[PDB]
């Protein structure tokens, strides 16, 4: 379905428009350019566990 | 907490630790941004003037990036009432902005229809926290961790002698010796979805710690994300 | 795609009400607060307000309350800016934008900008007047010629020359205000002196409000 | 409520140099860190970077931004052409909702130009309605700094004249104004010499065209 089957396959926030799944992302990462994957906007963002 | 783990370095690195006079551990917090702190509006009944630490993960020995930061402004819900425990969540505004490094990282924060029907969906989420170690114990050390089954609100209802509003929740377990308790109060409640950890609770209130038919109560944060959302922009 | 998009350019008199509209897609509108934004002629952005679509909450820059309502309708993803009345310095480029929700500080996604115009002036055609020097001499090899074009309003006239064949050497300037109430500019070009006794040059300009469109031949007496 | 003073007003530089902005907030009680945002002519801002250390998608490593306080600076690495264009920072405190600096002009520096200067009289189709506008035209000169003076009959008119001025060309940096003069044809008629002087930075001395009212 469409945020029922995986999410809409967005990574983050599944919002449904138009019928069709419109993805969102949480502050300190942007929507990439598929419309729906999450790229981080600096080098610790938000809910992500620390690793070296 | 009662029971669970102990988080490895890095891996709970939103926690905060409210601090006394006495420079004492006594509620968590969630770390929200460079500048702000998510807690329980009830911790700020129990001591007179306070900090907030960073980065702790024992008390004893420090670890190097550790960090203690002054509190500006506290926005404390307008309808916190201290006989029902409704509505126990304020925010800390920082006078300098905690800087984030390995083992202090913020948590997220959702969008409200997205959580509710994709983060409370699921079956666990993640307390932690310095609180007590059992029901009538110790307040603990080591900074630990517990995975808290979601509870549906029904048997909640039921299995508690208090009224449990909609600005609540349950999670944890009906006879197993596992829980949050005193001292964690205040700090995360973080549940994950494809490898990000949101904010969805925090920690408000129990009977007891552990008991054996009895789960924990958390502050439902996404009954308080606009209200989140309007203290950050007062 | 998150797009912003603004309604088009608005031509007002002082004491007209006004609504322009600024409409959120590829993303729920709801979700973000909506901010607008001032650049008066030539000048800085000003921040004016704000207002969460969800419940329709606002907030407004001490400058700007009072002066301005905004506004939304969350079930057609529009947000809105009103004045009940205008004056003649609410003249101005508008821009909506988005501000995120909970530690947001900065505005991500920008509406294209509504060009608002308060004028006492009514809608005017332009004359279209040659340029050309005192004597046809030439100092010695290149030559300018051009058309003013005076007294239209609003904004904007179009130019281009030769039916735009001629384009290298031209410069066709920003309109100035007149103490009138109307505007003015000029557009020049640079020619071959050899050029000026075999070949026309004619400016073509177009003043879409006024329905105006004008083929002006430039040439000297002498 | 926090003011934030830019500077400099006007930044002149060449491709491939390295460019900085400074920004300073009044750090009040509170304050933080910055946003920047880029503007070029006929389009929206754009927001390249803000926050702490955060990005906008698709800014290159060239930009980078810092300070802290009451003083922030944001640097460009190499200059592009496409990079030329107003930068903005922008504040918010909790209780202060937001500011904005008053931008930079970041402007291609090349070599000095004279400008062509020219003069036309007014048409006679024009001053049958009334008028005449005289006008002066400098025609690609750098650095944009550039004075105009206008002469009737050697009497310096002032308040009576219009300016409008292209932006640095984008093929050869040069600039374009033009200069025009308003009168009346009554006072037209009073006078015989027009003259336009132009002063600048690449005229080794002013520059006059002129000519005598009714020649033309
Ligand atoms: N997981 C648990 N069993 N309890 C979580 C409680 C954590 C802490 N909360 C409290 O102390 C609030 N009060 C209690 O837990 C009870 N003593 C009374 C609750 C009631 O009467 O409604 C933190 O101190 C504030
Ligand atoms: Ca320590």
């Amino acid at each position: 379905k469409l945020c029922s089957l995986d999410n809409g396959d967005c990574d983050q926030f599944c919002h449904e428009e138009q019928n069709s799944v419109v993805c969102s992302c949480a502050r300190g990462y942007t929507l990439a350019d598929n419309g729906k994957a999450c790229i981080p906007t600096g080098p610790y963002p938000c809910g992500k566990q620390t690793l070296e | 907490i009662v029971g669970g783990q102990e988080c490895k370095d890095g891996e709970c690195p939103w926690q905060a630790l409210l601090i006394n006079e006495e420079n004492e551990g006594f509620c968590g917090g969630t770390i929200l941004s460079e500048f702000y702190i998510l807690t329980a509006a009830h911790c700020l009944y129990q001591a007179k003037r306070f900090k907030v630490r960073v980065g702790d993960r024992n008390t004893e020995q420090e670890e190097g990036g550790e960090a203690v930061h002054e509190v500006e402004v506290v926005i404390k819900h307008n309808r916190f009432t201290k006989e029902t425990y409704d509505f126990d969540i304020a925010v800390l505004r920082l006078k300098t902005p905690i800087t984030f490094r390995m083992n202090v990282a913020p948590a997220c924060l959702p969008e409200r229809d997205w959580a509710e029907s994709t983060l409370m969906t699921q079956k666990t989420g993640i307390v932690s926290g310095f609180g007590r170690t059992h029901e009538k114990g110790r307040q603990s050390t080591r900074l630990k961790m517990l995975e808290v089954p979601y509870v549906d609100r029904n048997s909640c209802k039921l299995s508690s002698s208090f009224i449990i509003t909609q600005n609540m929740f349950c999670a944890g377990y009906d006879t197993k010796q596992e829980d949050a308790c005193q001292g964690d109060s205040g700090g995360p409640h973080v549940t994950r979805f494809k490898d990000t950890y949101f904010v969805t609770g925090i920690v408000s209130w129990g009977e007891g710690c552990a008991r054996k038919g009895k789960y924990g109560i958390y502050t439902k944060v996404t009954a308080f994300l606009k209200w989140i959302d309007r203290s950050m922009k007062t | 795609e998150v797009q912003l998009v603004q309604s088009g350019a608005e031509v007002k008199k002082p004491g007209e009400s006004l609504r322009i509209s600024c409409k959120g897609s590829g993303y729920s509108f709801s979700t973000s607060w909506i901010v607008w934004v001032r650049q008066m002629p030539g000048k800085g952005l000003e921040w004016m307000g704000m207002i969460d679509p969800s419940d329709s909450f606002t907030s407004y820059s001490p400058s700007f309350q009072g002066h301005v309502t905004i506004s939304a309708d969350k079930s057609i993803s529009t947000a809105y800016l009103q004045w009940s009345s205008l004056k003649a310095s609410d003249t101005a480029m508008y821009y909506c934008a988005r501000l995120h929700y909970y530690n947001s500080e900065e505005f991500d996604v920008w509406g294209q900008g509504t060009l608002v115009t308060v004028s006492s002036a009514s809608t005017k055609g332009p004359s279209v007047f040659p340029l050309a020097p005192c004597s046809r001499s030439t100092s010695e090899s290149t030559a300018a010629l051009g058309c003013l074009v005076k007294d239209y309003f609003p904004e904007p006239v179009t130019v281009s020359w030769n039916s735009g064949a001629l384009t290298s050497g031209v410069h066709t300037f920003p309109a100035v205000l007149q103490s009138s109430g109307l505007y003015s500019l000029s557009s020049v070009v640079t020619v071959p002196s050899s050029s000026l006794g075999t070949k026309t040059y004619t400016c073509n300009v177009d003043h879409k409000p006024s329905n105006t469109k004008v083929d002006k031949r430039v040439e000297s007496k002498y | 409520e926090i003011v934030l003073t830019q500077s400099p007003g006007t930044l002149s530089l060449s491709p491939g140099e390295r460019a900085t902005l400074s920004c300073r907030a009044s750090q009040s009680v509170s304050s933080s860190y910055l946003a920047w945002y880029q503007q070029k002519p006929g389009q929206a801002p754009r927001l390249l970077i803000y926050g702490q250390s955060s990005r906008t998608r698709g800014i290159p490593d060239r930009f980078s931004g810092s300070g802290s306080g009451t003083d922030f600076t944001l640097t460009i690495s190499r200059l592009e052409p496409e990079d030329f264009a107003v930068y903005y920072c922008q504040q918010f405190g909790d209780s202060q909702l937001f500011t904005f600096g008053q931008g930079t002009k970041l402007e291609i520096k090349r070599t000095v130009a004279a400008p062509s200067v020219f003069i036309f009289p007014p048409s006679d189709e024009q001053l049958k309605s009334g008028t005449a506008s005289v006008v002066c035209l400098l025609n690609n000169f750098y650095p944009r700094e550039a004075k105009v003076q206008w002469k009737v009959d050697n009497a310096l008119q002032s308040g009576n004249s219009q300016e409008s001025v292209t932006e640095q060309d984008s093929k050869d940096s040069t600039y374009s104004l033009s200069s025009t003069l308003t009168l009346s044809k009554a006072d037209y008629e009073k006078h015989k010499v027009y003259a336009c002087e132009v002063t600048h930075q690449g005229l080794s001395s002013p520059v006059t065209k002129s000519f005598n009212r009714g020649e033309c």
